[PDB]
């Protein structure tokens, strides 16, 4: 059985929605913004100051007014999916064009119409976003950008720039949990994985139970070795080379182990045995990434090359490889330099051709393992429950910091949206309704520098009136800085978010919201 | 009694069709710029010098509207018992 | 338990249940009619103007209710899937019908003689509509008629034209969803099919991933190759003709894939191989169509050819194939033209067998293969929200304007089933029953007008009689233009629909209501 | 459907299920607090003064309520698993923030401002108790430790001293229940494991059914011995040597076992024969163990060596071996000291490895096996609900003994945290909001020593100003003594705290209070 509902009825049930989700969120704009403890069932509770993460748990016991909630909830979802922060600003976006574009239908206007000018709107001030948008140029804007996204937090901040400077453009930055609690970072640079260490005898270093050879080669080899007869070769001419050996196989099984630990043993040669990484058809995709910067072959199945047909030639060269209980790791090796960069490149353009079946985030990780060094920021704090809300921050600040690299930085604080809202201004459009959408958006576009005042315990119009009359008297930076209370250049003093995060925001929330607009009739099974 | 002090203002300016917070901030601020009668005009909405205007009210009026008011209202504060017959 | 109600009882529940079904789609009628969100179980709600996706929903308490409900959801549904557009249209017709229906019968009259005397009306109507209709003579009338069809939305109807042009007339397009905000037009020509680069060693682009081949050989072949004897005997020949070979194969399996591959590394000769299409039955639906135009055999099963007794003479001929992880696809081949048009007429010729045991469009896609090209319109939103509703406008028009192709255009906005309706007043029967069945048609063919200017703001029956009377003042295809409110020609101002859905909604609209009509006694359960 | 609520009643429901949560803890403080009995669903209800024990069991109906006392569980646990005493005050510790901390907001205070003035403060104050520390110097200060956390009880204090000066630094106390209703201390020194006694014939002292080599031969082996052939050479040079010999092996089985015993009966050998310890992978981890202190080689199935190609050399040299129904222990071996100390050494540096992966405890296990010996603590009682609150009392004195050994003693009876509060007074911030932070740790500090009195039947602000003075006219260990009721000196006295539980206590507390500050909204299903 179904119900349906029309005109100012539907429209009130869809504001209700709304406006319930929105308030809840809106408490944690700003600096000032405070945090929102979600029940779990099972385990201690959820602190959190994050936008999407609250949004995510609310549902309403009104299939009409869930309706509402449920729509707004993709906004703060789309954003954190595409940008990773930003989430309150969107809802609170989607919010003010869902109300004040209800106020244009009560007085008669075409919703299609008021679509139409939204969409117009939100297309100057997109363009008027970009031509404000100052590129990064070091590690100045990286540390305040992360700074600012970490609600004001120097510590972190610090760290993530020291993390984005230690592995470069190409790096991959990683948030776990720490073990203690201190916060500490963890950079390793090279090719490395979660395997090795196959028997104990493997020692060079016994004071850190490290197994380390210099200049040593390696074997890639994609089955089991356990014949005694095909694995002799191999070492035959290893041992008149000299140098140290290492073996990534499948696995070194029974025989073929103990020919290689008793004669590494004996002291006539130094080995090592270590498994393949990867499950299923991550051995292929693997160990060619392995080999292409080692400057040896792969010896695949395909190649149809036996264990005793290898020679030193086919063999890898790398400089220096350590291996221990979990993790093995090259500094380098004789790959060609043009070689890396055509997988790089392959990489890239495969990620569209990627996104349509990947589930795991492998395709970036295989990306910074040639091209650089993959960083592990460990979050510790005294409690679980501190914990929690740290490595939030930090993860919005990774994401926020990496947003900034890619389209630049703005002027924080609602100020962007307030210099781009003023373009609208000489915007005409021949339909009086879509002039109607022009000004929900002017409108929407000045509300959260209103609330980050709110938030603050300022009120928000009398703060936007002076934010407005500095942009002449002073400059399009000039803003209201919220942590202090008082008015100056938002860019000199740090206070500054990514281009991307506030253009997808903006984009996000319009999208929904003008589609929202456009209902006349709500269809929901009767409880 | 900060608080309190600054309620009618506010009352007064929402009974007009204005934000009372807004208002009594713009009060605030103009007590500095321009002198302590400007305050807001509620017949017509704009700030201007109350006292050249005319709105004026007795100091008496003042006076004894605070004193009553922090008066009955600080003897309920501290009332630990109320004793009226059971109706009917 | 049954409980059966008669006679006026009866209809009113009939028409309680048939007018809250047809009020709830009425909505989303015209250029300013707005949209429906539907409540889902799991999820965001679905915002959708298209009239058969809110009539599915739709279902009542009431037994009786329900069962009008569900009768007018046929009209909908039978419109949607014959035609694919008009469905708002049918169920504003069908209502008609049964509202003026329900008034005759009141009167005394014989609802079996309504029905004949309605059957008379539509045979009528229909033959006027096909008197009006007009061919379709080029892109501007495509780009009008996928316009109209998309709710007035210019860049979809430039994009269905550009795609209709690609693939000619015996093309397929099909809706995809975009992975970005962006929508795009892909286009690809020839016999192509989602298998392919069996090892990655088949490379001859490595700035692209892609294999491509130069005059290439095929080898069509029904089963696993697996065995080195057999294999041997097709590359001893081939190098000998020296042109590259590619194997189409259940499966190239370990040591004939092994001995292909290092063959082609060491340059002597180059070859690729690709699983063949389908499962089950599609491996030989799918390699006889390969094989058609190519100028080869298909060397199956039941021609008893073993692996060495083949030659150059049967392999066909190939001018370019393009291998990559999914994608293999050919330019061209050496296929007799009168070959491929008895395919063509015979696979329309199976439509009609086909219809009885098919579920896939298959049958449609092997057909724009050998004979054009296959567009995908990849329909791209910021949100997903937006997304769905922007697809459905998309599908809606891609159905409208294959419907104009086939059976032409007639004015749009309703004119054509006013134009048709005048028709009937020369229309006269012997049986005074029949004759007000044919005066509810002529009523309800003048319905769906009065709806489009009721959503647009304007009255209904003004607009109808100033339309009635610009027929003779002005012409045929003078109308009322809803989206900006004010008359002129249909066909010239381009708001036409094809003639198909027309006829096909008014013939549907009619088919359920009359025997709606004849109804005197409901029987249902007891909740 | 979740159900969100804001401000003041936020808070109100926090403060309600703090205070509920708390006030069942915190009567079991103090030496003269009482136990609290808590309802087992099956078998005899559960009597204990152990702070987090009352915790965990903690749960409200309503949803709001059950957030507070869910986070402020995270408390107790969390200490508990740090320092494994000192819960109750540190439940104490976190009511007194927030409770404080709500008095402070609900005057307009910042509470991000607030966090962060609490976080300043408890670093002063950590940094003061740790100046406040004093190392331990010997039997002295373990008795008094460990009286004073068995709720001044001499007799456990006197048996863990014992217990401690046996095992050394490096050893390890284990605590059990008795069969008796006596406590007795069990002490073993040495490699010892839980296998032995094949056959009951290997009885070398049939007054205890104990077998007794002098001298003895070990042989590691990791698999089943079956066969008599390669049983036999083991035996054929070690008759040569005259010397017992024991077996080790995965199991000796049959005709091997059969010609052990018959030989041992003769008289011709002394031998015995036992299973090797653990199971999985802990047969890799023990054996090697097992040998490495014993001066031969595992013999393990990596080495490549058959049962035929052993001889004495390999074979490892004790001391004396005791074999039984269950245990197996060798008293010493020809194990090179510096090999032990690498094994040692190699172990602690495991632990941060093993810490990610362990379940149980065997990793201090294997350190005090060859480090020194482990002690068993049998606690007795007459009836096992005493026996359950008497072994809880000496589990929370053997854990509290080791943290004073690790980060030295205090002084006792809430002292400590008020001479730490007494560095709060110099501490100043620039931010009014941040100086409300610091007076409420000051304030909370001195909760502690309140309650305590309070428990024991005095006023606490009345002892409290005593104990204030008392820091400037006699001393800083000058505190007030809650078991009889006088001022003294608590370190003189022997009322000792480990510095590890006061800093672990009022860390943990800041943490989980500070965070719950901070909250403005809950969300929570409705029941
Ligand atoms: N000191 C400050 N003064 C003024 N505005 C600030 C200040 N610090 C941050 N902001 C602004 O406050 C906003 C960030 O607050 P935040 O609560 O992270 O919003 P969000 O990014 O929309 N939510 P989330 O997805 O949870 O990070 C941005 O618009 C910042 O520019
Ligand atoms: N600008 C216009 N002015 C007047 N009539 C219009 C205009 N645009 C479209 N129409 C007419 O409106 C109808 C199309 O509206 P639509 O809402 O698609 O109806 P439908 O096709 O019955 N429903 P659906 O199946 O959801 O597409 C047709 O009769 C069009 O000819
Ligand atoms: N005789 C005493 N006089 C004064 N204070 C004492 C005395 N004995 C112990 N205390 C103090 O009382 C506290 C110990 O009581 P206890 O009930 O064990 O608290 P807890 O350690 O927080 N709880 P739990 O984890 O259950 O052991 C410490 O602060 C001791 O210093
Ligand atoms: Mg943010
Ligand atoms: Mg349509
Ligand atoms: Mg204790």
């Amino acid at each position: 059985a179904k119900k349906v509902i029309y005109g100012e009825d539907a429209r009130a049930r869809l504001k209700a929605g709304v406006d319930k989700l929105a308030n809840a969120v809106k408490v944690t704009l700003g600096p000032r913004g405070r945090e929102v403890i979600i029940e779990k069932k099972w385990g201690t509770p959820v602190v959190t100051k994050d936008g999407v993460t609250v949004a995510k748990e609310i549902e309403f016991k009104d299939p009409y007014e869930n309706m509402g909630a449920q729509l707004v909830k993709e906004v703060a979802s789309k954003t954190s999916d595409v940008a990773g922060d930003g989430t309150t600003t969107a809802t609170v976006l989607a919010q003010a064009i869902f109300n004040e574009g209800l106020r244009a239908i009560a007085s008669g206007a075409n919703p299609m119409d008021i679509k139409r000018g939204i969409d117009k709107a939100v297309e100057t001030v997109v363009n008027e976003i970009k031509k404000l948008s100052i590129p990064v140029s070091g590690r100045k804007e990286i540390e305040q950008v992360a700074t600012i996204s970490a609600n004001n937090d120097a510590t972190i901040g610090k760290i993530i720039a020291d993390a984005m400077e230690a592995v470069g453009k190409d790096g991959v930055i990683t948030v776990e949990e720490s073990k203690s609690a201190e916060t500490t970072l963890e950079t390793v640079q090279g090719m490395q994985f979660d395997r090795g260490y196959l028997s104990p005898y493997f020692v060079t270093n016994p004071d850190k139970m490290e197994a380390v050879l210099e200049d040593p080669f390696i074997l890639i080899y994609e089955k089991k070795i356990s014949n005694v007869k095909d694995l002799l070769p191999v070492l035959e001419n290893v041992v008149r080379a000299g140098k140290p050996l290492l073996i990534i196989a499948e696995d070194v099984e029974a025989e073929a182990l103990a020919t290689l630990v008793v004669n590494h043993i004996k002291g006539v040669i130094r080995a090592c045995a270590v498994k393949a990484p990867g499950f299923g058809q991550r051995r292929k995709d693997y160990l060619q990434d392995i080999a292409i910067l080692t400057g040896g072959t792969a010896i695949t199945e395909e190649l149809g090359i036996k264990l005793e047909s290898v020679t030193l030639d086919m063999l890898g060269r790398a400089d220096k490889v350590i291996v221990d209980k979990d993790n093995t790791t090259i500094v380098g090796g004789k790959g060609s330099k043009e070689a890396i960069q055509a997988r790089i490149e392959q990489i890239k353009r495969q990620i569209l051709e990627t996104t349509s079946d990947y589930d795991r985030e492998k395709l970036q990780e295989r990306l910074a393992k040639l091209s650089g060094g993959v960083a592990i920021i460990r979050v510790g704090a005294a409690t679980e429950a501190e914990l929690k809300e740290k490595k939030a921050r930090v993860e919005d600040a990774v994401h926020a910091t990496k947003a900034a690299v890619e389209e630049g930085i703005v002027p924080g604080g609602g100020v962007a949206l307030v210099r781009a809202s003023e373009a609208l201004d000489n915007l005409k459009v021949d339909n009086a309704d879509q002039q109607l959408g022009i000004d929900i958006i002017k409108k929407a576009c000045r509300t959260p520098i209103r609330q980050i005042a709110a938030n603050s315990g300022f009120e928000g119009y009398v703060v936007l009136e002076k934010v407005l009359q500095l942009g002449k008297e002073k400059g399009k930076n000039w803003g209201f800085d919220a942590g202090v209370g008082d008015y100056k250049d938002m860019v000199e003093a740090g206070i500054i978010d990514p281009t991307k995060v506030v253009r997808v925001a903006i984009q996000n929330a319009a999208s929904v919201a003008g589609t929202m607009l456009t209902a006349e009739a709500l269809v929901a099974e009767i409880p | 009694i900060k608080k309190a002090c600054r309620t009618p203002i506010r009352q007064i300016a929402a009974n007009s069709g204005f934000e009372g917070y807004v208002v009594l901030e713009k009060v605030l601020q103009l007590g500095k710029e321009k002198g302590k009668n400007w305050g807001f005009d509620a017949g017509v909405g704009d700030y201007k010098d109350m006292v050249e205007a005319g709105i004026i009210d007795p100091t008496k009026v003042v006076r004894v509207a605070i004193q009553n008011a922090a008066s009955v209202a600080g003897t309920m504060l501290t009332a630990e018992a109320l004793v009226a017959e059971i109706p009917e």
